[PDB]
């Protein structure tokens, strides 16, 4: 009742939802025979809107007046599944490919031809940024804490005055 | 663009032989059967299509309209007068387009010739 | 309103319409 | 006309000059050695802007530079 | 042409939603995007948006990953081509779908 | 070599057709005038001020003078609420037996105009009631105007001319103008509700034939001396009252009432006289207190740049509390008159907002020194700057990547026929804050939904009587003060923040890299706006400063319409009480395609049709003028100067070697526009084709069905 | 000098040549010795023929006289391509080569003029010329 | 009796008069 919202159970609009779907897909299925290839497809398409309303009665959710589940995020912990759970799970993987390009190209910058292999990319470090990419959140801080995740501004581009 | 219709005797003829090319005539009557050739069929479209045609009155208002576009080419007639000859600034050639020499005349010999012409094809469609 | 009170709306509008004949020459000036 | 102006970080290389579609330009002797050479502009009344010159010059930070001025019938390329 | 024809017509395309019409809907949509997505590059020009990538690099150069690829904008006539082909992306898909939608349904 | 024009000297040796265009776009530039001096520059300045305050004054004038003579306000006053005010009678020749029909509305006989701007609301709250007081203002606004054009010449004769140091003196202007521009006024302002306007709303006649005779309160100015203020505070107007008559009046001359008068929906006479009251003193104690001082003195384009900074941000204040306050009677209900207001003003607000910036970059360009300006606060945004941008870069990406993607999530889902799957993410904070400020709908409980906090009781001294005229409207939701708020609200709010974050990004950026870059570190040397830096170094096109506010005007009216387009259709629902629409039908974009879009131009697009027209042809015309004259705009912005100078070539070949034309000349070479110019031309089209669409739109949707 | 009148080649057409804007003021004449009876692309349009000669064409813009010289170097190794400017209705005749060399060929005699003893770096804000007819590049 | 006159001077007449002006101080020279 964060604002008012009235829960997925007792919301009254969500079920009616559920009674508004499958009967057009009923008017879809009175027509056709009830054997063929269309009616095992109609009636799957009953049954995988109903555990998604299942899902949402069930999980505590906070439908509207519309008879439709909102988020909230303001994160408390009652309503932690909202946001922050499916939100952390972004940003640990999001790191993983974030110090791949961080720890691939400080070594291959040190060749030859070191621009081919960031057009052949080399199976081998890549698949080693795989697993460095693994130890993001924690590699950082002594970078960070010795310095070498930044420079001096005297190192770095930097445009005219 | 040396060929041919720059270039024909039937063109030489008709060019040269019109009141802007023609050597004989003067600005105030050069003027004039430039003024009464241009004025004479732009009653034309107004007495046929204008706001009101169905009317008394349509050839009344059809020829009220042409000397309405007269007055104001007798402007833009005197404002080619007042822009290009600016000073009275003599060119290369000096004819009657080139330098002015006739041009205070020029833009009134189109005001009796165009309006004269109006006041001319008013009474072949209106009246007779 | 009246038909009068039109004319000396436009009466004094000339007392704007000498100074911005001179104000725009004197700006220009 | 149109301003073009030659600075001393030339490197004498008439790359410039033979750049412009309506030769503004011409190479001059440098008398700081007396065996480089620098670009001058004797005819920037010729010059339309068009800035090929500048695109010539190989040095990091150009040495001529083209500052488009007041229009004039030759700057502003018109046959008529 | 646009109440009797335009205004009339659009309506099958836009009712569409929840209907087996609705991809329709959705590149009738999809393609009135990709139209004005065209003239961040047309309208503009280059010299812009390669200052732009200075404040680009510099995030990556002062975080020490600047790429050996130096990340750079794209030439003035790419910007006309990619502009013009996603100009012509639009407007053909758009009319694709809304000639699509409206002469399934009445026709 | 000829005289035109004047001020540029360069232009007047062009013997082309630029020179024209040109003499136009670099009359008004000052700054580049030929031999021109400081002392000169501000005094002419000042002049040149005075020609725009006549033309305000001929405004207002022109819009007291056609109303008095031609509107209805001596109508409209008996019951404003039904007449439709009439802006001025409508004499175009072109018309047609059946465009009269149609125009002759109103309840006149001739065609006029149903006015829009709400001046009938605004005049009739500062007490005018007949058309005669009308037209006393317009004849007064013509000697101000003439009196102004005086001044200005004034000021600029040999013996008047001031001296550099009076124009330069920057804390005696502040002082002056919060003592007497901001101090006096508002306070008089006071006194002009007190002794005019309360009294008409009351039923109490007060003209200039007695205004010395009757006093606005029964035994004013005796408890004034004597310290007894509390008498003021006598007896207001009943919730019974029936404004602008004596049915339930009061006669309190100052009050603290609170929330809306029950009849017009509108704030009480006696509060708006109060907070002015109030205002005026804070700003008179403030004018008598009188490095980088010596930076925003010499820069003409800083002052302008902050003044425009500042002029932008009130101007958006002015849109946003003005549909939420209503301050005027029966404004709140005419919502034609409600929809006009807030979305011109709005979009003033971002032009000079828009321009502020623009002028910062010209101030880095011709007034920034470096070696006047270091060590200082100015100088050290230049130090981190490659810093600044690169950070507001990210945010801008972050945004629209998200916020265009849960539109995008929604309108697929719902086009699947499964709309429980849409995201839709209410704005908790949002919530929190309304019923932080007493909204008890949210539920949150807390700050004034807390009936035991010392917020709402306070303590301190008994103060808080705006609470409970306040929180009666807060409950209520019959106006729009603190509207209700869902997904859709949620959306669209972060989407103006992207809005926000991409124009400030572009404005910032362009006067921070008004004076270089690396790919071009002497850009100050050619002056603000010139085309480019030629094909080399990859390209040049949009390079200078100039070209960022002309991407930047882009998106400010994306970002102004944005706002505008959600204030228009939220407000739509509410005025038809179905506010249900809009809540579930926003969260997605097809909504604001289906019932935004295409559902409110049903009628203005039937203006005419081949079957007869309404009084809709106007505005059915017009929208059809804008989308033309929008499109104008896109043909300067992609084809370039090149294409148009070699096509013109062929013109003017063909015109010198055809007989009977040949014998006349132009007097200046024809040339295609400027790439600079193009840039500019097409703008203004694409910009003036932006408005007059939607002004076309809003004004005839409203209309039609209220 | 420009010895007029020289042979014009055998050309007969270009609506894309030389309208009014010469017979008032300023235009041009290229002239040079081809060492063959080819066939070359004009400006106006393309082709002409170029004679033995004393070849002459006159042109429009100075712009048009390089453009055809540096084809007369590069198909046909024409180095005596001596371009002009005319008489009164002109300006200053044999503006190249200026100097009897040519201009990518360095010659001492001429002028340095333009010639700017900073860099661009040390370039002046135009705070320190404000107000003022000094131009923020000059010398 | 007022428009009918006025606007057909201050939409045509005026114009042709003030672009006459101003067709005179564009192209005219010291
Ligand atoms: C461009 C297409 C076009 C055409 C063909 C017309 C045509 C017309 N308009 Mg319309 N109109 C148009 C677009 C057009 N309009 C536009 C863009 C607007 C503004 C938005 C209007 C607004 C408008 C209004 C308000 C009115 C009209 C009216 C008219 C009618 C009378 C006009 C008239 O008498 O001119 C006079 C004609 C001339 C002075 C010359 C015509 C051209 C000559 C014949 C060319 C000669 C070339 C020659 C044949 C070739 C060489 C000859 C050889 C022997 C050497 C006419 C049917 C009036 C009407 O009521 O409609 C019925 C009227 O009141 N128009
Ligand atoms: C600066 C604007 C202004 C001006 C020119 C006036 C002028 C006047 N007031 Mg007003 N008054 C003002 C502001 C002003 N007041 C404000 C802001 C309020 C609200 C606090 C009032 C509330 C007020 C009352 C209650 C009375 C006056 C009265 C008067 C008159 C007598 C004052 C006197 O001679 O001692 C005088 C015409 C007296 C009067 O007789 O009014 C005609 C009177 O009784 N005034
Ligand atoms: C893959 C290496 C890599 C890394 C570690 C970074 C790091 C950064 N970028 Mg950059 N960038 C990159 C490549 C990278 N970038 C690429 C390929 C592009 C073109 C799409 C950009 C375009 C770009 C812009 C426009 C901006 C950044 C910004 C940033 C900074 C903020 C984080 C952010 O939100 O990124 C932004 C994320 C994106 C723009 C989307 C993802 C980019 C691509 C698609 C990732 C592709 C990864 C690739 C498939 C991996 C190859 C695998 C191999 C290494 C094994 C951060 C320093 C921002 C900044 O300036 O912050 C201050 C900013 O505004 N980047
Ligand atoms: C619907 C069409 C469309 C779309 C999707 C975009 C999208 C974008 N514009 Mg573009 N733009 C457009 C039309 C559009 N624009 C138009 C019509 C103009 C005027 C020519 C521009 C001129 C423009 C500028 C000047 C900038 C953007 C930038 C951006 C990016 C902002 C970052 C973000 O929100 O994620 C985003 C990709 C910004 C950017 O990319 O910064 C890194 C930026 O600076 N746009
Ligand atoms: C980063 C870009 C960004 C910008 C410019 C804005 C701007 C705004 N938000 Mg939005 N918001 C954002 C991100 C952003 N928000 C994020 C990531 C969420 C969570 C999904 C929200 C959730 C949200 C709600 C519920 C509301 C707003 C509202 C607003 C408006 C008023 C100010 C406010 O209440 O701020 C609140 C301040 C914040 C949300 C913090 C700033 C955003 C940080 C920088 C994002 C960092 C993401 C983080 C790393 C994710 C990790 C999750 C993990 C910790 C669990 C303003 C337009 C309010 C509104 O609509 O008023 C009319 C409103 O009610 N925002
Ligand atoms: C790049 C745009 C451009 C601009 C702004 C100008 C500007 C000018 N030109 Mg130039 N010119 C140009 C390019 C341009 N030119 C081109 C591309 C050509 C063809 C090669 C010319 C050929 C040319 C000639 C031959 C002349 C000019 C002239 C002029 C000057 C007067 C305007 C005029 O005569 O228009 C004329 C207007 C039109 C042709 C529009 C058609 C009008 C039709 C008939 C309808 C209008 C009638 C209607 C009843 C209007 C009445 C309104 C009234 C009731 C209020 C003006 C300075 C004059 C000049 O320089 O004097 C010395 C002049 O003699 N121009
Ligand atoms: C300043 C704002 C303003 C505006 C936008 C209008 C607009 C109009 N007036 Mg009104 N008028 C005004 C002020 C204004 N008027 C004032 C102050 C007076 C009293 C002197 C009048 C007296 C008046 C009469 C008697 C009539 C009109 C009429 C009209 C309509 C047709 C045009 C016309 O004939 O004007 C004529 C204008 C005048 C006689 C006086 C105008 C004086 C103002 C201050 C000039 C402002 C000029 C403006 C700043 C110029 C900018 C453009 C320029 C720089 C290029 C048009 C709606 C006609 C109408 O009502 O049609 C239905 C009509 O019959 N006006
Ligand atoms: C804003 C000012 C304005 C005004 C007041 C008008 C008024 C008029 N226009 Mg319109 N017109 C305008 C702008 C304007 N126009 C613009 C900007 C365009 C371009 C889009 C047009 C395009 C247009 C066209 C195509 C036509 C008109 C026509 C008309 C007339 C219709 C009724 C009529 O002729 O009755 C019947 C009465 C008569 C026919 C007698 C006519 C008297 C003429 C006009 C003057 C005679 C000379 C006079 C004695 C002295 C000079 C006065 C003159 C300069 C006004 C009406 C006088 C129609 C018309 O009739 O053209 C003349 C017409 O065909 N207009
Ligand atoms: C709590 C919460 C929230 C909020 C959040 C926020 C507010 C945040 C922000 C954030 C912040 C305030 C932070 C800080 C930051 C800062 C900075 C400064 C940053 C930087 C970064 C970096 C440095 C990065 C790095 C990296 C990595 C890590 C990996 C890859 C690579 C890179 C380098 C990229 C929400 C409501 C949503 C939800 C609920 C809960
Ligand atoms: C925005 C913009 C740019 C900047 C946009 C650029 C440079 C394109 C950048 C976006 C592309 C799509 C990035 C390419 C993505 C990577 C290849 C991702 C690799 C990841 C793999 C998994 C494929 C210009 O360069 C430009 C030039 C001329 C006129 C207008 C404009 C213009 O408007
Ligand atoms: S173009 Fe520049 S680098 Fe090349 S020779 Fe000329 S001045 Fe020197
Ligand atoms: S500006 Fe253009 S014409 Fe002048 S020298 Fe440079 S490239 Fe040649
Ligand atoms: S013409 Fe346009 S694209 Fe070409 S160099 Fe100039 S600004 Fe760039």
């Amino acid at each position: 009742d964060v604002a008012g919202l009235i829960p997925c159970s007792q919301s009254d609009a969500f079920e009616r939802r559920l009674k508004n779907t499958t009967q057009r897909l009923e008017n879809r299925l009175k027509k056709y025979e009830p054997g063929s290839a269309p009616a095992e497809a109609l009636q799957k398409q009953i049954d995988k809107t109903q555990q998604r309303f299942d899902k949402y009665r069930n999980s505590g959710l906070l439908c509207g007046a519309d008879g439709l589940p909102h988020l909230i995020t303001d994160g408390r912990w009652s309503h932690a599944g909202e946001f922050t759970i499916p939100g952390l799970l972004f940003l640990y993987i999001a790191g993983f490919i974030g110090w791949s390009g961080r720890s691939y190209l400080q070594a291959v910058a040190a060749s030859d031809n070191s621009t081919e292999k960031e057009i052949i990319i080399d199976i081998p470090v890549a698949l080693q940024s795989v697993s460095k990419g693994f130890v993001w959140p924690l590699a950082a801080l002594q970078e960070f804490s010795s310095g070498k995740l930044t420079a001096r501004d005297e190192e770095i581009t930097i445009s005219p005055r | 663009l040396s060929t041919p219709i720059s270039n024909s005797s039937a063109v030489n003829g008709l060019l040269a032989n019109l009141p802007a090319y023609r050597k004989g005539l003067t600005p105030r009557l050069r003027g004039l059967e430039i003024g009464m050739a241009h004025g004479y069929f732009l009653t034309g479209p107004f007495v046929e299509l204008g706001p009101l045609r169905n009317t008394d009155g349509g050839i009344l208002y059809g020829s009220l309209s042409a000397v309405g576009l007269v007055v104001i080419l007798t402007a833009c007639l005197a404002l080619y007068g007042k822009a290009n000859f600016s000073g009275s600034s003599k060119s290369k050639d000096a004819t009657l387009w080139e330098s002015g020499e006739g041009w205070s005349d020029f833009v009134s010999g189109w005001l009796i010739g165009g309006a004269g012409s109006v006041g001319f094809a008013y009474l072949l469609l209106q009246y007779i | 309103l009246a038909d009068g009170q039109i004319f000396t709306a436009l009466a004094v509008a000339l007392v704007p319409g000498i100074l911005a004949l001179r104000l725009a020459l004197e700006l220009y000036k | 006309a149109h301003t073009v102006k030659i600075y001393d970080t030339c490197i004498g290389c008439t790359q410039c000059v033979r750049a412009c579609p309506t030769d503004v330009l011409e190479m001059v002797p440098w008398d700081g050695c007396r065996a480089n050479q620098i670009a001058s502009a004797p005819r920037t009344e010729d010059c339309v802007g068009c800035k090929r010159c500048e695109s010539a010059c190989p040095t990091d930070f150009l040495s001529i530079r083209v500052y488009l001025g007041a229009e004039t019938t030759r700057s502003m390329g018109l046959g008529y | 042409w646009l109440r009797d024809f335009l205004w009339a017509q659009a309506s099958q395309v836009i009712q569409s939603y929840g209907s087996a019409l609705s991809a329709y809907g959705l590149m009738f949509l999809g393609a009135h995007f990709i139209w004005a997505f065209s003239l961040m590059f047309l309208f503009s020009g280059r010299g812009y948006w390669q200052e732009l990538i200075e404040s680009i690099v510099w995030a990556h150069n002062k975080l020490k990953f600047a790429p050996s690829i130096q990340p750079r904008a794209l030439s003035i006539t790419q910007g006309r081509a990619v502009g013009v082909a996603h100009y012509l992306l639009g407007g053909i898909a758009t009319t694709w779908s809304f000639f699509h939608a409206r002469i399934i349904s009445v026709g | 070599g000829t005289k035109f024009p004047k001020a540029s000297q360069a232009l007047a040796q062009d013997p082309t057709t630029r020179r024209i265009w040109y003499g136009i776009a670099t009359a008004n530039d000052f700054e580049t005038n030929d031999g021109i001096t400081e002392e000169n520059l501000y005094q002419k300045i000042f002049a040149s001020h005075f020609g725009h305050l006549a033309i305000i004054f001929l405004w207002t004038s022109g819009n007291l003078f056609h109303v008095a003579w031609q509107g209805n306000f001596e109508q409209w006053v008996k019951d404003p609420l039904n007449t439709r005010p009439i802006a001025h009678a409508i004499s175009d020749p072109h018309f047609g037996q059946r465009a009269i029909e149609a125009f002759s509305q109103a309840g006149a006989s001739s065609p006029v105009n149903i006015s829009y701007s709400g001046v009938y609301q605004w005049w009739y709250t500062q007490g005018m009631r007949t058309n005669e007081e009308l037209y006393n203002g317009a004849i007064f606004l013509l000697i101000l105007s003439a009196l102004s054009l005086f001044a200005g010449w004034l000021h600029l004769q040999p013996k008047f001319r001031p001296n550099l140091s009076w124009f330069k003196n920057a804390e005696s202007r502040l002082n002056h103008h919060l003592g007497g521009l901001f101090g006096t006024s508002s306070l008089a302002w006071t006194g002009h509700i007190v002794h005019v306007a309360i009294p008409e709303s009351r039923g109490q006649h007060v003209g200039w034939d007695n205004f010395l005779q009757v006093a606005p309160h029964p035994a004013g100015l005796q408890p004034f001396f004597t310290g007894n203020w509390g008498v003021y505070t006598e007896n207001p107007d009943t919730a019974n009252h029936v404004f602008g008559s004596s049915d339930g009046a009061g006669t309190a001359i100052l009050t603290f009432l609170g929330g809306f008068h029950p009849q017009t929906q509108s704030l009480w006479l006696t509060d708006i006289a109060h907070h002015h009251l109030a205002i005026a003193v804070l700003f008179i104690v403030a004018g008598h207190m009188y490095g980088l001082y010596d930076t925003v003195n010499n820069s003409l384009h800083f002052q302008l740049g902050l003044a425009l900074a500042a002029l932008g941000v009130i101007t958006s204040l002015v849109a946003q509390h003005m549909y939420s306050i209503p301050p005027y009677a029966y404004l709140a209900r005419d919502f034609t008159t409600q929809a006009a207001l807030y979305t011109h003003h709005q979009y003033i607000a971002g032009f000079l907002m828009v321009g502020a910036f623009a002028h910062g970059a010209i101030f880095l360009v011709r007034d920034y020194d470096a070696e006047q300006n270091k060590n200082n606060v100015l100088a050290r945004i230049i130090d981190h700057k490659e810093a600044i941008i690169s950070h507001l870069s990210w945010v801008s990406l972050f945004l629209g990547f998200h916020t265009l993607g849960l539109y995008v999530h929604n309108d697929v889902v719902q086009a699947f026929g499964t709309p429980e799957k849409q995201i839709l993410i209410e704005p908790v904070f949002a919530q929190w804050i309304q019923s932080v400020h007493g909204k008890s709908l949210y539920g949150f409980e807390v700050l004034l939904n807390n009936a035991d906090s010392i917020t709402r009781v306070a303590p301190g001294s008994a103060q808080p009587i705006w609470l409970p005229g306040w929180l009666d409207a807060i409950n209520s939701g019959n106006n729009s003060l603190f509207l209700t708020i869902g997904p859709g609200d949620f959306l669209v709010h972060h989407a103006i923040a992207l809005g926000l974050h991409t124009t400030t990004l572009i404005l910032v950026k362009g006067a921070l890299d008004a004076r270089g870059s690396k790919l071009m570190p002497d850009k100050k040397d050619f002056g603000y706006s010139f085309p480019c830096d030629g094909p080399g170094r990859g390209g040049t096109c949009d390079i200078s400063a100039w070209d960022a506010f002309y991407l930047a005007v882009f998106w400010m009216l994306n970002t102004i319409g944005w706002t505008t387009f959600y204030w228009h259709w939220k407000h739509l629902g509410v005025w038809q009480g179905n506010v249900a629409q809009f809540n579930e039908s926003s969260t997605y974009l097809m909504g604001w395609f289906r019932d935004y879009l295409w559902l409110n131009s049903s009628q203005l697009i039937n203006g005419y049709n081949p079957f007869g027209m309404n009084n809709l042809s106007v505005w059915a015309w017009m929208f059809l003028f804008g989308h033309l004259i929008w499109a104008t705009g896109f043909m300067f912005l992609i084809s370039w100067r090149g294409y148009w100078q070699e096509l013109i070539e062929t013109l003017v070949w063909a015109h010198e070697r055809t007989p009977l034309a040949n014998l006349v000349r132009w007097k200046d070479k024809p040339v295609a526009l400027s790439i600079v110019q193009a840039r500019l031309v097409g703008l203004a089209h694409f910009a003036v084709g932006y408005i007059v669409t939607y002004a076309a739109f809003l004004i005839a949707s409203t209309a039609s069905k209220f | 000098t420009l010895n007029l009148n020289a042979p014009t080649p055998i050309f007969g057409g270009s609506t894309g040549g030389l309208l009014r804007k010469a017979e008032v003021e300023e235009f041009y004449s290229i002239t040079w010795t081809g060492k063959s009876e080819t066939v070359f692309e004009l400006p106006t349009g393309g082709a002409a023929i170029m004679r033995a000669g004393e070849n002459l064409l006159r042109l429009a813009r100075k712009e048009q006289c390089i453009a055809l010289g540096a084809q007369l170097k590069d198909k046909f190794k024409i180095t005596d391509y001596k371009i002009y400017r005319v008489y009164p209705s002109g300006e200053v005749q044999f503006l190249h080569p200026k100097d009897g060399v040519f201009p990518e060929k360095v010659n001492p005699g001429r002028v340095a003029v333009g010639s700017n003893k900073r860099r661009i770096g040390q370039n002046p804000d135009p705070a320190k010329l404000k107000f003022k007819g000094q131009e923020t590049f000059d010398s | 009796n007022l428009p009918s006159i006025l606007v057909p001077m201050v939409g045509i007449v005026l114009p042709a008069i003030v672009m006459a002006l101003l067709f005179v101080y564009i192209e005219t020279d010291e």
